[PDB]
């Protein structure tokens, strides 16, 4: 009665704290398993072993200027951003 | 200062001597006196010999000087040459740092930190500024850090870097005066990474996730979003910009405003991905391969693949076991092949972090216990070697059924209550505390009670640790 | 060498911003000194920013006498380190003699803008007829000249500061006694140099100035807000 | 309440299914199929306690040897004629399916109604007050007499 | 493609009338227009001018929220 009881209560506040933080964590969760599901160019998971074998296919055989377009155009809305700041 | 700048100027001699007035006037924080009457004539500024002002200014902390210095015209990766970074970290590097750097980089080591490690070892014996903003950076100087920061090109990759190293050498124990100082810091590096990324993305979508991607030539060597990750900033990535992009990424071709039924529907009616029920946004063989390729549909795919996987795993255990294998256990030995494969493909492309994670641990682990039932299992003729191949595969069995709790967090109902349930395990740890000595204690006096000199431990501890035990759903000892 | 505070930078920026939703030419020196090297910078930011919806339109006109690297072609040249700025859409140079000539543009300059002060559109709300306004920030006899060439011609409105050298001359007393005491206490390091023979030929400049104090106006310090370029243009 | 079904269901075919095929041999029955592996690790979570993990209270009057008659089939034997499952396999694994499902799971059900039922009661009299609409909508709306009598009219 | 995905009656009835006018209650079409284009200070303008202020209150409120749930274009949303 006691003990058991007593980690009800436990587990009451902890849902209550960690809630508003576990929709965070979550989301921060769901970055690698897009990185898992996007980084390979990956077929149908049965299938998946015949593609590996294209990878032994391998083992058979085996400054630029729009990133500084786009550095520049971030500078921009930071400029912005900094009137927005001193504007506060 | 003013009455010494009223005597130093008025002694006709010197009225030329600007030079000596402006050291004058930086030697104190005459700021407006040096903006009203030295850079306001517009007569002579030559631009080039600001360079000795410009060091003592950076070395003892003139961070207006500095912002008007570079306002009047001032190149930094002119002026910063590697004699100046070497003087700069060599003299005018402080020495509690550098030993809370060394504590720093032996107990709580890091990818950032060793690579600024091998940076301030360089530069104790090409990207300047960044150089510069980490020197300003972990001295906590926390106002030349931001006229500097707004001069830079890479300027949320900044602020992200710059967050993780004070992250981590606000978590060194001596010294908690620093400690405090470069939390507060990192917070508002932080802070300042987030709401510029916002301003980007809601002035435009398109370029802020141009902004994303990119590694800076080797800023720390990573990317903008790889160095949230890193920090752990969920704050970052929390936010509408990232998700949007994620999810974006996660659907793939399918516009994101069509229903989830629709997107399975056409799942198991294979031939029916040729129709106007999927909406195919972000000639009729790219809308077969443009939803066969989509990360949300292989993924849904896979999950069809591994719950077959253990109906076949169920049937082969407990209905069709005999003594040399049929037909459905070498059906079930080719589907753990596909799975050995894709986990050696998975270690083979992360090297010693796979180890990392514990899922990879256990999954490796059942992977060893599978095949080695399987050689327990080839010795027909021989009752007790098969007995016990199919007991270590029921135990297997075990594992393989509780991996599909980790397969399901990806949902957007189930998922963060997965996630939740790890936070429990400090209330479990403390109830399985409390309640393993009242058992003991309890169990110790009942049996030293009611009997005399037992010998078997079986029944030591059937009786001390096993019936207590069955006392907690409600069993009362007879 | 150019005294950019950052009141004059939000200034430029704004005009820019005003050039660019009105669709405007600005007219300019297009060198790469001093204010040019700042207007090019914000003409570069807002083509960048955007990058569509009327890309403005910028003339910087020189002299040609004082253009360091020249190359005569027909085959686009390579301008490389008065030099002329990067970021003017449009460069034109006037032809004259040797270099020691100065200040030869402005009658180009000038004639230019009577023409389009004449020229008629009626695509517009000003009765047709192309509003032009000038603008004076700084100082030395190119501005006098230049203001008094515009209010001597018709459409000046012509505009100043609360801050510079000249704008703060003419922004101030918005005979020549007073002439002489605002020019002294404003410019206390270029009286120096001044014969008064051509001090009193400015005198007479800044009475023709004052002439048409209705085609000048101004803008003060307790004026600083949001969108007070606007208001003044 | 969908959380919880996932999770107990889950951690009961996994016990389930194990405790099945470390007892018994090759059943072909499919009722006593899922007699064994779903309906007994359900009735743990009513504080049951499966019976035959023990081996001390296992009697074999409740066995058929060959599914023949209705009851369960025996635990296969060993060439001495005695039960070959390991009761220090199955006792811990009986101890953990039911610490796991008895305790933990219900009471983070608990937990987790005591979080919903804080969230939604500001919400929950304006709820109840906007779907008063439609009852005052279907009762006043038509001429209504009683209602045993309504066929008449 | 809120017609298309998420469709209502109000949506139908205004899908409609754009309809209509690309090929009476005048103010309730241009409060619709201004509406729709998020434009905020015209619309508050004419909303003074109405007769059925709070009728056009709500079924502004109504378009506006069913066009917030159309996800590309965030921003917009
Ligand atoms: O790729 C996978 N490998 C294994 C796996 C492979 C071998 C051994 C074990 N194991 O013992 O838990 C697990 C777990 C399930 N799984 C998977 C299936 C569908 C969707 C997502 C997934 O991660
Ligand atoms: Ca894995």
């Amino acid at each position: 009665i006691l003990l058991v009881n007593l980690l009800v209560a436990m587990f009451g506040y902890t849902v209550g704290i960690v809630q508003e933080n576990n929709d965070q964590v979550w989301k921060f969760q769901r970055y690698f398993l897009v990185q898992e599901y996007c980084n390979r160019l990956n077929i149908p998971f049965p299938f998946v072993v015949f593609a590996y074998f294209y990878m032994v296919v391998k083992k058979c055989f085996k400054f630029r200027n729009e990133d500084n377009e786009t550095l520049a155009w971030e500078g921009v809305m930071k400029e912005n951003y900094l009137v927005k700041i001193n504007t506060k | 200062s003013y009455a010494l700048y009223k005597a130093f100027s008025t002694n006709e001699q010197d009225k030329d001597n600007w030079n000596g007035q402006l050291k004058l006037l930086l030697e104190w924080n005459q700021l407006d006196l040096a903006s009203d009457e030295i850079f306001t004539n517009d007569r002579r500024w030559e631009s080039a010999d600001l360079q000795e002002v410009m060091f003592t200014a950076l070395i003892k902390d003139r961070p207006k000087f500095v912002r008007l210095f570079l306002e009047n015209g001032l190149n930094l990766q002119k002026f910063l040459t590697n004699e100046v970074l070497t003087e700069l970290f060599s003299t005018h590097f402080s020495t509690l740092v550098y030993r809370n750097l060394q504590i720093a980089k032996n107990s709580y080591n890091d990818a950032l930190l060793t690579f600024v490690w091998k940076l301030v070892a360089n530069f104790r014996r090409r990207h300047p500024l960044q150089a510069l903003f980490i020197w300003a950076i972990l001295q906590n100087k926390k106002e030349l850090s931001k006229v500097i920061w707004e001069q830079t090109k890479g300027c949320t990759l900044a602020a992200l870097g710059a967050s993780k190293l004070l992250k981590t050498l606000a978590k060194v124990k001596n010294d908690i005066n620093a400690a405090g100082e470069s939390e507060e810091l990192a917070n508002e590096y932080e802070t300042r990474a987030v709401e510029l990324f916002t301003e980007c993305y809601s002035n435009d979508e398109d370029l802020a996730e141009q902004l994303l991607v990119y590694s800076c030539e080797a800023w720390g060597g990573s990317n903008c979003l790889e160095l949230a990750v890193e920090a752990t900033d969920q704050h970052f990535i929390a936010q509408p910009g990232v998700q949007n992009f994620l999810s974006k990424q996660w659907y793939g071709e399918i516009s994101r405003d069509t229903k989830n039924w629709k997107i399975i529907l056409c799942l198991f009616i294979i031939p029916l991905v040729g129709c106007g029920l999927v909406s195919f946004r972000k000639k009729l063989l790219w809308y077969y391969v443009a939803f066969f390729t989509s990360p949300f549909v292989v993924f849904s795919w896979n999950v069809v693949f591994y719950i077959a996987f253990l109906l076949l795993f169920a049937y082969v255990l407990l209905m069709d076991f005999h003594s040399v294998p049929h037909t459905p256990e070498l059906i079930l030995y080719a589907l753990v092949f596909v799975l050995f494969c894709d986990e050696v493909r998975q270690w083979y492309m992360n090297g010693v972090n796979y180890f990392t994670d514990l899922w990879n641990v256990m999954d490796t682990l059942g992977l060893f216990y599978f095949i080695a039932g399987i050689v327990f299992r080839l010795h027909s003729s021989n009752k007790s070697s098969l007995y016990s191949g199919r007991v270590i595969f029921c135990l297997d069995y075990i594992i393989f059924t509780l991996r599909l709790i980790h397969i399901f967090t990806v949902s957007r109902n189930l998922g963060p209550k997965i996630i939740m349930l790890q936070r429990m395990l400090i209330d479990v740890f403390f109830f399985l505390f409390l309640f393993a000595v009242w058992m003991v204690a309890f169990g110790v006096a009942r049996q030293g009670i009611l009997r005399q000199n037992e010998q078997r431990w079986r029944w030591i501890f059937r009786s001390v640790i096993y019936e207590p035990y069955l006392a907690m759903f409600g069993q009362v000892p007879s | 060498n150019f005294a950019l505070k950052p009141r004059m930078r939000k200034i430029f920026s704004r005009l820019i911003y005003i050039a660019q939703s009105k669709g405007a030419w600005i007219l300019t020196g297009g060198t790469h000194y001093g204010l040019m090297k700042y207007i090019g910078e914000v003409v570069r930011d807002n083509t960048i920013s955007r990058n569509s919806e009327e890309n403005i339109v910028a003339i910087g006109i020189a002299a040609w006498g004082m253009v360091s690297n020249r190359d005569t072609l027909i085959d686009e040249g390579h301008f490389s380190a008065y030099i002329l700025d990067n970021n003017h859409t449009h460069l034109l140079l006037v032809d004259n003699g040797c270099h020691g000539h100065p200040t030869v543009e402005a009658k180009l300059r000038n004639q230019l803008e009577k023409y389009i002060s004449e020229r008629t559109s009626q695509d517009s709300n000003y009765g047709g007829k192309i509003p032009i306004v000038c603008f004076a920030q700084g100082g030395g006899r190119e501005t006098l000249k230049a203001i008094n060439t515009s209010v001597k011609s018709k459409i000046p409105c012509v505009v100043v500061e609360g801050s510079g050298q000249i704008a703060d001359v003419i922004a101030s007393l918005v005979t020549s006694s007073m002439v002489k005491e605002k020019l002294v206490r404003f410019l206390p390091r270029t009286v120096s140099r001044l014969p008064e023979e051509e001090i009193e030929s400015w005198i007479k400049w800044l009475k023709e100035i004052l002439e048409s104090s209705h085609l000048l106006t101004v803008i003060k310090m307790e004026e600083a807000g949001d969108e007070i370029v606007s208001n003044a243009i | 309440v969908f959380f919880f079904l996932f999770l107990f269901a889950v951690w009961m075919v996994a016990f389930g299914v194990a405790r099945q095929g470390i007892l018994r041999q090759n059943e072909q029955r499919w009722r006593w199929i899922f007699r064994s592996v779903i309906y007994e690790p359900y009735l743990a979570m009513f504080g049951q306690v499966p019976s035959d993990v023990d081996s001390t209270t296992y009697d074999f009057s409740h066995c058929t040897f060959s599914g023949n008659e209705s009851k369960p089939l025996c635990v296969e034997l060993d060439e001495h004629n005695l039960p070959r499952f390991p009761e220090w396999i199955t006792i811990p694994l009986v101890c953990i399916y039911m610490l796991s499902t008895n305790i933990l799971l219900v009471n983070l059900l608990v937990a987790m109604f005591g979080y919903t039922v804080g969230i939604v009661q500001e919400n929950n009299d304006q709820v109840w007050k906007f779907q008063r609409y439609f009852l005052v909508q279907e009762y006043c709306n038509r001429l209504n007499i009683p209602f045993p009598f309504v066929v008449f009219a």
